């Protein structure tokens, strides 16, 4: 009698607003600009990010940062209903620049990170290498989707395998086929990796701090 | 428990070691399906015979199709495909008509759930690629209703039992267009011959149309 | 035999940062070091085997 | 059906 | 009276540059591993060059240095690829020390 | 509409074409 | 169960499905979020392939008008001898300084290319702007 009230006001009622954790707010097209979120080269182009790509300056491919707006925009918010849906998010990234960067970040907002080697199985396998009551991540967040060799990081294909959603910055030679929410801009940038932990820290903080919000008032609420 | 698991292949196949020379594996093919629209199949090797089986009963659950079935008893339309060397022509039948159909189809078809359907298999007879261009077919067969979606009109059922009283089955969740489709004076369409050929009382086989038992 | 102790909650939520890795302990050794490399950094035997 | 038969408890019983 | 991506694209710094080649631009030294400095220009990718012998005591994480731009990216074909191959790296030398 | 979107032109920075030595001689 | 067939569908399609079917029991947590705010682009795997024959890419080059001016001044005067900041996003280059003058005196009026650069250099040179051509 009492869970489903309070499913509909916890669960449900973020569900029915279109910003519910206010993410606009978070980043603007000039923010964007200003961290350089730049593509490679034409010759090292991926047929797939085609729609993606505002033009070549000089065989340098540009990302349109107007479609990177709507399509950041999606990803913060899916984000964010799941970490206020206590979901557990992985964050995925091979490249070895930023892999101190992000997994202080995935510490820091309650989350996990997964930046050395991708041993085979880790996902399709789990049970078998965790355990059998092994929970799997519920959101899984690459910031770079490629692995050292420039090929889609094998977890692309494995996460899908495992009906796992995932979110992904998508540069100009990446293949975002099978990335749910594609996010298309550049990874390779400080100040756009930068950006991009402080965008998806922020949203997650954001939201676990509203799902305890809204919890309490339904508490007090519920006693008197 | 809803599901139930049927062979359709087991093969001993062989690889050759340095040391002991011939070396006997079994390689089965079986498929599961639940008889209302979820099935998949799956290959499982192994040594011994129960080995091969529960691998490849156990691994065919983890990859299920969802087939969209018409009335929840045929195909919506018919679907002619070839995957790789093997032919497979199905017809959408009417109810009562049987599984008319190669033997491995009529398994799989009792184990998604159609009841009613024809199929004729040419080409290579790979057992393999049958079931694999079978499911293909099937999981990308248009839905009455994703077809008035994707036209914006109403479709129409006509059946010559009901004489010529208008049925609806599917009608755009969208805005229904108001331009009538083209209507083309010589539809430009591949026709296949053994179709035609049938048509017009030209083909003769003292196979067709045998009696056989209920399927 | 010395035996780790379980990883994650009733909830199912894992206990480390680093857990999906699999060698949590390894990688958050390695991530220690690495910290204090940068920050040393920035800043800037017979006997034992 | 053809029963395959079952496995026992895992004998390496870890 | 919001500016548009394409209005922010025309009077980018990087734009009003137009070919990189033989441009001559200034850098940070943002990480140095021995010898080899990594020096970030403004682009996409960083530029290696090695500590100048004249004086790399100076040359410090945070300097600020005068570079040569050759290309903002080092990619190439080679027979057989379907792609280029990248470097992930910028091609540039180190004329000295920006000092104001 | 906006101005300040992409023209199509010829690359204005592209360098002429190399010529041999013996360009132009008999 | 799920279904680990990748290459069929997207995630939503296949779980939705199967929900329908009754295979999966309960949805996962992940649904009801991406149904209330699906992505621009179902997530289906295609695969690539190589363009033949005239099949070319939609990416157009980037240009502008002052690129004839930026090209021009640089075949002249070369790379100017202050360095490029492009850290600072307002920096203008001597380059810049130059197309604005350009800019400034064709709304004037002025319709000759090469009397109109002329007048752009001398301006300039007015103004304490180190010009130091090639020759
Ligand atoms: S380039 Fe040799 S004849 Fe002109
Ligand atoms: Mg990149």
């Amino acid at each position: 009698e009492d869970s489903t009230d309070f499913n509909d006001k916890i669960l449900n009622e973020p569900l029915k607003h279109s910003d519910f954790f206010n993410v606009k707010e978070l980043f603007s097209v000039r923010s964007l600009f200003d961290a350089r979120v730049l593509g490679h080269k034409a010759g090292c182009r991926h047929r797939f990010m085609e729609p993606y790509i505002f033009g070549s300056r000089l065989d340098h491919d540009i990302i349109d940062l107007e479609q990177t707006a709507t399509h950041l925009q999606l990803a913060l918010n899916f984000t964010a209903h799941m970490a206020y849906r206590k979901g557990i998010i992985l964050f995925i990234s091979r490249n070895r620049q930023f892999s101190y960067l992000i997994e202080n970040m995935a510490r820091d907002c309650g989350e996990y990170a997964h930046t050395r080697y991708f041993r085979g199985g880790m996902l399709t396998n789990a049970r078998l290498l965790f355990g059998p009551t092994v929970r799997l991540p519920d959101l899984i967040i690459f910031l770079h989707t490629l692995n050292n060799i420039f090929e889609p990081h094998v977890a692309v294909r494995d996460a899908a395998k495992m009906n796992i959603p995932t979110v992904g910055i998508v540069d100009t030679n990446c293949n975002p086929c099978l990335i749910t929410y594609p996010v298309p801009g550049n990874d390779d940038s400080p100040l756009a990796v930068h950006l991009y932990c402080r965008l998806f820290q922020t949203a997650i903080t954001r939201a676990k701090e509203k799902r305890q919000q809204v919890e309490a008032l339904y508490r007090l609420q519920g006693q008197k | 428990e809803d599901f139930d698991t049927r062979i359709l292949e087991v093969r001993n196949v062989f690889t050759m070691t340095a040391k002991e020379g011939r070396k006997k594996s079994i390689r089965v093919l079986v498929a599961v399906g639940n008889g209302k629209g979820a099935a998949g199949f799956s290959i499982g090797k192994a040594t011994d015979r129960m080995d091969a089986f529960r691998k490849a009963k156990n691994r065919a659950v983890h990859h299920l199709h969802y087939i969209e079935r018409y009335e929840d008893h045929t195909i919506f339309h018919d679907i002619s495909l070839r995957f790789k060397r093997t032919h497979i022509k199905m017809k959408k039948q009417p109810k009562g008509y049987g599984l008319r159909c190669h033997r491995a189809i009529i398994t799989i078809c009792r184990l998604i759930g159609i009841k009613d359907m024809y199929a004729k298999v040419s080409g290579s007879i790979n057992m393999l690629s049958l079931t694999q261009g079978l499911f293909r077919g099937l999981s990308r067969q248009e839905t009455h209703q994703q077809l008035a979606d994707k036209k914006g009109l109403h479709v129409v059922e006509i059946r010559e039992e009901c004489g010529p009283l208008p049925i609806v089955v599917a009608s755009p969740r969208g805005p229904l267009r108001k331009d009538p489709e083209p209507e083309d004076e010589v539809p430009d369409v591949k026709l296949d011959w053994e179709d035609v050929k049938t048509a017009q009382g030209m083909k003769r086989s003292v196979w067709s149309n045998l009696k056989r038992a209920a399927t | 035999p010395r035996q780790r102790a379980i990883q994650w909650g009733e909830d199912g939520r894992p206990f480390h940062y680093l857990f999906y890795t699999g060698k949590q302990s390894y990688y958050s050794l390695m991530h220690d070091v690495y910290g204090m490399l940068l920050n040393l950094e920035k800043h800037q035997v017979i006997g034992s085997r | 059906a053809f029963v395959i038969p079952k496995k026992n408890v895992p004998t390496s019983k870890r | 009276n919001v500016e548009s991506f394409a209005s922010m694209l025309r009077h980018s710094p990087l734009t009003q540059m137009g070919p990189a080649k033989d441009k001559l631009v200034i850098g940070r030294i943002f990480h140095i591993v021995e010898n080899d400095l990594y020096i970030d220009f403004g682009g996409k990718f960083h530029c290696v060059c090695r500590r100048p012998e004249v004086d790399g005591e100076k040359y410090q994480k945070g300097t600020r240095v005068r570079l040569r731009l050759l290309d903002l990216e080092l990619t190439s074909r080679f027979l057989g690829a379907t792609t280029d191959t990248t470097v992930l790296e910028a091609n540039a030398v180190l004329l000295g020390i920006q000092e104001s | 509409s906006n101005e300040d979107l992409p023209i199509s032109m010829e690359n204005p920075y592209k360098e002429p074409l190399k010529k041999c030595i013996l360009c132009g001689k008999h | 169960a799920g279904s680990r067939l990748e290459t069929v569908g997207s995630i939503f399609s296949r779980t939705r499905d199967l929900v329908r079917a009754g295979v999966l029991k309960e949805k996962p947590l992940w649904f009801d979020v991406y149904d209330a705010f699906p992505p621009l682009r179902e997530p289906v795997f295609q695969r690539p392939r190589v363009r033949y024959g005239k099949a070319k890419a939609p990416i157009q080059d980037i240009w502008y008008h002052e690129d004839r001016i930026r090209a021009k001044f640089y075949s002249v005067y070369g790379s100017g001898q202050r360095a490029f900041d492009l850290f600072n996003p307002n920096f203008k280059s001597t380059c810049q300084r130059f197309v604005e003058k350009y800019t400034e005196l064709q709304k004037l009026g002025e319709t000759d290319e090469e009397k109109l650069f002329v007048e752009t250099g001398k301006a300039l040179l007015a103004e304490g702007v180190i010009l130091r051509r090639v020759g």
